[PDB]
């Protein structure tokens, strides 16, 4: 048992609103999300998009030299 | 006071005790003290 120094102070569930939170702070949030995340969602993305689209560029290339 | 019959005291507690909001204010060791949700559940009886 980890010995422990402090006060918690709480609200009982029926005294607050439940769902309004969700829609709070609505433009800190997708801020927050973007700016901490674009390397790691462009790092996910930008390898599967560019094999995709060079695999297709390969086919219409070999596609249209087998042509007469 | 002789007024005060079981169904009094049942209708009372009914009124200031079932399924109501409570405070609590702990001090010292109190880790095991259980949290405001399991006191709060504790207020009534599914049983019935
Ligand atoms: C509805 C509009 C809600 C707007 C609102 O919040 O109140 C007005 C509110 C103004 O007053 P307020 O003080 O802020 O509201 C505080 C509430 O009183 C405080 O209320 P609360 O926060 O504690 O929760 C109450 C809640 C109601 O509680 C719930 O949300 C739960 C609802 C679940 C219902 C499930 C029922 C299922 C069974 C239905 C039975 C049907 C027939 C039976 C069929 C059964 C068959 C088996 O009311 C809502 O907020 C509705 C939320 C809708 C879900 C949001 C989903 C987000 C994604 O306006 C706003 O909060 C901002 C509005 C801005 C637009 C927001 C639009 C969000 C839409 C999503
Ligand atoms: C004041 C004046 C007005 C100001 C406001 C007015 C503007 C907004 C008015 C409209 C509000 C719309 C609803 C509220 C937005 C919202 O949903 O927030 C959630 C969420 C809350 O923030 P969070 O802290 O990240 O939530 C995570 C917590 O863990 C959350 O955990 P939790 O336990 O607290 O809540 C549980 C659950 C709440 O969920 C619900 O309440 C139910 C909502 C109804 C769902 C109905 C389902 C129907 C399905 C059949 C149809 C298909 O989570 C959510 O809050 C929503 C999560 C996404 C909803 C879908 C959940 C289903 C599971 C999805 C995963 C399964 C994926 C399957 C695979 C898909 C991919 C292959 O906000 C966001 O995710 C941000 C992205 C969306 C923002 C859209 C903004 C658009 C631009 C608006 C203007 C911007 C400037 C302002
Ligand atoms: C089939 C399975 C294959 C699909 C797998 C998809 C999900 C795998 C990812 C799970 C790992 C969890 C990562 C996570 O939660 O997201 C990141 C970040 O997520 C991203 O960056 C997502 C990037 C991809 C976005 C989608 C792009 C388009 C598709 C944030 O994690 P934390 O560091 O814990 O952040 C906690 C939150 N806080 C900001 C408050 C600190
Ligand atoms: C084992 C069976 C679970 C039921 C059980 O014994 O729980 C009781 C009633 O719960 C209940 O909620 C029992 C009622 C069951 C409803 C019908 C379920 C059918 C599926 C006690 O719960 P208690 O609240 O009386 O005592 C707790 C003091 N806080």
């Amino acid at each position: 048992p980890v010995k422990l120094k402090a006060v918690v102070y709480a609200l009982s569930p029926f005294q607050q609103k439940i769902m309004t939170g969700l829609w709070k702070d609505l433009p800190e949030k997708i801020h927050h999300k973007v700016s901490e995340n674009w390397i790691s969602a462009t790092l996910l993305v930008t390898p599967v998009v560019g094999t995709y689209w060079y695999a297709q560029y390969f086919k219409e290339q070999e596609k249209l030299e087998h042509r007469f | 006071i002789d007024a005060v019959d079981a169904s009094t005291v049942k209708r009372v507690a009914n009124k200031y005790i079932y399924d109501k909001d409570i405070a609590i204010s702990a001090i010292g060791p109190i880790q095991d003290l259980p949290d405001y949700n399991k006191f709060r559940r504790r207020t009534y009886w599914n049983r019935y």
